[PDB]
């Protein structure tokens, strides 16, 4: 589905 | 913002998109 | 969007994509309004009768996107969010009245050639504009169909409906803070916003000063692109004290 996103976003 | 709506690829360039026209069109 | 046509680079600069952090997933369309503010549907954020109750925490805006799912490397900014507004007045209960709500970023998203702001109506270009028959246009990366989903941002051009007809088409009490668009059965062309697209800007373009004005907010709707239905969109100007409010006292 959707690609993942950097994980800086995540944190 | 002062430069609210007008768009880098578009209005800031004097281009048109493919169907803004039909909105121009449209305000009678 | 149903019936409309994948969106040209940069067409929409103030498209913002609400992301779910965990399972990652598109929530809804919202738009830039300024370095710091998006505005999307209330309903988007708090809707009791699905359970749905985001916080802050749970939540990321994508602005700049143009493909659905990629992560558009140097190009999108991805953004957390420090608070959620929502309208005081916000009829979930019932008809979605005063469905709007406004989310304050951490930090100022840079302008680029693929984000930049769209401009919120003063009350003469909102008389001016929302007339039965004058088009807007809906942005969104919802479904392409009621019963899939799109590979970029898809746009349809929609014109406001009469509101006797928006009134006649629905059994839901609809308000002045609403608006409702699509072509009607005998006009041919169709279009309309379906799950996904929630939240999205409809807007126009001035005649007066060529600038493009955020006049609704993707708000309701009875199925996708039904013949004798119409897209109910929030209204804006309608809603532009409670707006300027939050602003002014939280930005
Ligand atoms: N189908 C309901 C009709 C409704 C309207 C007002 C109150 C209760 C139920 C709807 O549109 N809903 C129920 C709650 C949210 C909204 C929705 O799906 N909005 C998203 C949407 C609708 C139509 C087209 C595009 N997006
Ligand atoms: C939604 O979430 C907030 C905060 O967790 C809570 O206080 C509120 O009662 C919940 N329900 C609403 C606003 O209807
Ligand atoms: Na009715
Ligand atoms: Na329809």
């Amino acid at each position: 589905d959707f690609e993942e996103i950097p994980e800086e976003y995540l944190q | 913002e002062a430069d609210c709506g007008l768009r880098p690829l578009f209005e800031k360039k004097s281009l048109e998109d493919k169907t803004e026209r039909e909105l121009l069109e449209s305000y009678i | 969007i149903v019936e409309g046509s994948d969106a040209e680079i940069g067409m929409s600069p103030w498209q913002v994509m609400l992301f779910r952090k965990s399972p990652q997933e598109l929530l809804c369309g919202a738009s830039l309004i300024s370095d710091r503010w998006v505005l999307t549907a209330a309903h988007c954020l708090l809707y009791p009768p699905w359970d749905k109750n985001f916080t802050e925490n749970d939540l990321l805006v994508r602005i700049g996107k143009h493909s659905r799912t990629r992560y558009e490397r140097n190009i999108e900014k991805i953004s957390m969010l420090e608070k959620i507004y929502i309208h005081p007045r916000y009829n979930w209960r019932e008809n979605l009245d005063r469905d709007i709500a406004l989310m304050k970023l951490k930090k100022p998203v840079a302008f680029s050639d693929y984000i930049h702001p769209v401009c919120l109506p003063d009350r003469e270009t909102a008389a001016s504009l929302l007339q039965a028959g004058y088009k807007g246009r809906v942005t969104g990366w919802g479904n392409l169909k009621e019963t899939g989903q799109p590979s970029v941002l898809q746009v349809v051009n929609l014109p406001i409906v009469e509101r006797p007809v928006c009134k006649d088409s629905t059994r839901i009490r609809i308000t002045d803070n609403m608006f409702c668009a699509g072509y009607k059965p005998d006009e041919g062309k169709r279009g309309d916003a379906c799950e996904g697209d929630s939240g999205g800007p409809f807007v126009m373009k001035s005649p007066f000063n060529n600038r493009w004005y955020q006049m609704g907010i993707v708000s309701w709707g009875e199925g996708c692109d039904r013949d004798g239905k119409y897209g109910f969109y929030t209204h804006v100007f309608r809603l532009k004290k409670w707006i300027q409010k939050v602003i002014d006292q939280f930005g």
